[PDB]
């Protein structure tokens, strides 16, 4: 895959089964994801009734940031009480489900998405408000630089979202910018994370591709989050800034960027263990060049002719 | 000097010997096997196997006058072979009694007994007795200090030199009673029995080669230093007259033979037979017998198209590797006579480790 898929596939291919399965069996099922969360899918009562439930260690930051508002509005009737370990949960009733095939499948879609869904609130939150902050500028020109100024540290939102990622946001008057507080821990995942986040800057400086976010990096962090709260200059984290602008989240895109921004360090983390399968074969074409100088140290002699399972012949 | 490639054998060839009528030869391969060829026309013919040990063949020698050849092997025995009136030959075990691999065999020059060199620290010098119908073993053992490399008897049948991997080339008393007529006074000695020590002769590498001159009064050697020392003894307990080390530019010789009290054939890893000359005033370097130290469009055959594909498919290109400019492509491992009479060796064999087996006339 060139590409992350955006929701949990086991749940998705589970939900297009017994959505339309005419004998649904009973299931107990943990499932691990990416950014150390996970799910648990149970039938606790009966195998009508399906439980599903998010289990995320910065979801009390995220309900801060208007989540429980979103995923109420997203899962509506289907939102159910948080099971014992999780942080939110929702039934769904295999007699109770719409009308349609592709209702049926926008909902195991639906499902499958709460992980990006979870996480999508403090990107709503910066969309919206710098709605207000847009409309406003746009009354009054020369009082936006103020409202900016104070946007950048009254509507910031920072998530501590795994233990060595902190993801943080805020909108101004044209603009929701996100930095990734971002570091790679195993050895050579930072040594080759060091090239993929290099030509990832240099990539946005090519023609082909300033329709893109602006991208910026280092390794200080960003002025405007310097005193944020577990931001630190010396602990070998790296600063990937993406400016979104009003073209990046207008309403035919706002949720593709969403899904796509969250996705930002879990598609450069997988293509550092898939380049290792690239070198891997990259060197073993030439071991298999380098055979051909040894070959030439083999003296010419003719083989005694033999059939496929290896046995002699005796015909020419 | 002439040369002619005799035969080219399938597999490596550390040792060979010829019968007297040099009308068949025998070879090592680097197998447990020995290879007996005969003439066929201008070329040879295999005409059996020997195959009576168990691991690899280190040496083999063939007795000129008696017509019988010994076999050594890293199995630690010898077996004799002895011609039976129907042309077949019949094996006999030689208990060597050595706790390692046999590596090296010479017969004396009477042919009465033979020396078998070993990785054992000892030479198992082999006798017979008519008593027992048996091959008996005699270890020589006191100065020996590693791997016996290499052997040769002086023309008198007592006197057994040594080429030892612990840099040494020794000369020690082989005489037998009942076997040995008493020997002749000599210039390494008189008093002569059994393990007495002649020479202690130092190396500044393992000394692969060892060889008396045709007289007896010299002993040539030669080192993995890529040296030949000649040396001329004066006494029993005193220090030799000369001893003469030549120092060669090219990789070590591995075998060695006087063609004339004067002058030495030696070859080795510099895949080329040299010639040395000199006396107990000095000793030179003087030819090579290989003119290869020098380093010196029509239809085309199903095998050469073939061989250009498979050479673009398995290695760098079409084009085939190129010859050694010598007529050795590969170490020559053993260097024999062949012609003139003892004192004014006329033409000489090689074998080597490419299996080619050559003849050079001098």
């Amino acid at each position: 895959m060139l590409s992350l898929d955006y929701n949990n596939i086991f749940i998705y291919e589970l939900l297009t089964e017994r959505f339309s399965s005419e004998n649904p069996s009973s299931i107990d099922q943990v499932v691990t994801d990416f950014d150390g969360v996970t799910f648990h899918i149970s039938t606790p009562e009966e195998k009508t009734k399906i439980l599903i439930s998010l289990s995320m260690k910065c979801y009390p930051e995220l309900v801060n940031y208007g989540t429980l508002d979103l995923l109420k509005q997203i899962y509506g009737a289907y939102v159910h009480e948080p099971e014992m370990g999780y942080n939110f949960s929702i039934l769904i009733d295999l007699q109770q489900l719409p009308a349609t095939d592709e209702e049926k499948e926008q909902l195991a879609m639906s499902i499958s998405m709460l992980k990006r869904n979870v996480l999508a609130a403090p990107f709503h939150r910066a969309f919206t408000k710098q709605a207000e902050l847009a409309d406003l500028a746009r009354k009054d020109p020369e009082n936006a630089p103020m409202l900016d100024k104070q946007a950048t540290s009254q509507e910031l939102m920072a998530i501590h979202y795994r233990d060595e990622e902190t993801i943080v946001l805020w909108p101004e008057h044209d603009r929701v910018t996100v930095v990734f507080s971002t570091k790679f821990r195993e050895e050579t995942d930072r040594i080759f994370g060091k090239v993929f986040l290099q030509e990832f800057v240099d990539a946005r400086r090519r023609p082909a591709i300033q329709t893109a976010p602006q991208v910026l990096f280092s390794y200080d962090p960003p002025l405007e989050i310097r005193d944020i709260q577990g931001i630190q200059k010396g602990d070998d984290f790296g600063f990937v800034t993406f400016v979104l602008f009003e073209r990046h989240f207008t309403p035919q895109n706002r949720e593709d960027c969403i899904s796509h921004i969250q996705v930002f360090r879990n598609t450069l983390h997988f293509h550092i263990k898939a380049s290792k399968a690239y070198m891997h074969q990259r060197m073993r074409k030439r071991v298999a060049d380098f055979q051909k100088v040894l070959n030439r140290a083999k003296p010419d002699v003719e083989l005694e002719r033999k059939t496929a399972t290896g046995r002699s012949f005796v015909r020419a | 000097a002439t040369s002619q490639v005799l035969h080219i054998l399938p597999k490596p060839s550390y040792e060979h010997a010829f019968n007297s009528q040099r009308t068949e030869f025998v070879t090592t391969t680097a197998t447990n096997q020995v290879e007996l060829y005969e003439q066929d026309g201008n070329g040879w013919k295999h005409a059996r196997t020997f195959s009576d040990h168990d691991k690899i063949v280190t040496c083999v020698d063939w007795a000129p006058k008696s017509n019988r050849i010994v076999t050594c092997s890293q199995d630690r025995n010898a077996y004799v072979y002895e011609k039976r009136p129907d042309g077949t030959w019949k094996q006999t075990l030689v208990l060597l009694r050595l706790n390692r691999a046999a590596t090296f065999v010479r017969w004396s020059p009477n042919e009465d007994k033979f020396a078998v060199g070993s990785g054992a620290r000892v030479i198992s010098v082999c006798y017979f007795e008519q008593e027992n119908d048996w091959w008996v073993s005699k270890h020589l053992k006191r100065p020996l200090r590693s791997t016996i490399l290499s052997l040769d008897w002086h023309p008198n049948n007592v006197l057994l030199a040594a080429g030892c991997a612990d840099r040494k080339a020794y000369v020690l008393s082989a005489y037998v009673r009942d076997v040995d007529a008493k020997p002749e006074a000599s210039v390494w000695g008189s008093r002569l029995p059994f393990n007495t020590v002649c020479a202690e002769y130092p190396s500044g590498g393992w000394v692969h080669a060892v060889g008396f001159s045709p007289s007896g009064n010299a002993l040539a050697y030669a080192g993995h230093d890529s040296s030949v020392t000649i040396a001329y003894p004066s006494a029993p307990e005193q220090p030799p007259r000369a001893l003469i080390t030549v120092k060669l530019s090219q990789l070590p010789l591995r075998s060695l033979l006087w063609a004339n009290e004067s002058a030495i054939v030696a070859a080795g890893y510099n895949y080329s037979p040299i010639l040395l000359q000199g006396n107990e005033s000095g000793w030179a370097h003087t030819r090579d017998l290989d003119a290869g130290t020098s380093k010196t469009e029509g239809p085309v055959s199903f095998t050469a198209l073939r061989s250009t594909f498979r050479n673009m498919d398995l290695k760098g290109s079409s084009q085939s590797i190129s010859s050694l400019p010598t007529v050795h492509q590969n170490m020559i491992a053993t260097l024999r006579p062949y012609a003139g009479t003892p004192g004014n060796i006329t033409a000489f064999t090689s074998s080597g480790t490419d299996g080619r087996v050559v003849l050079w006339t001098l």
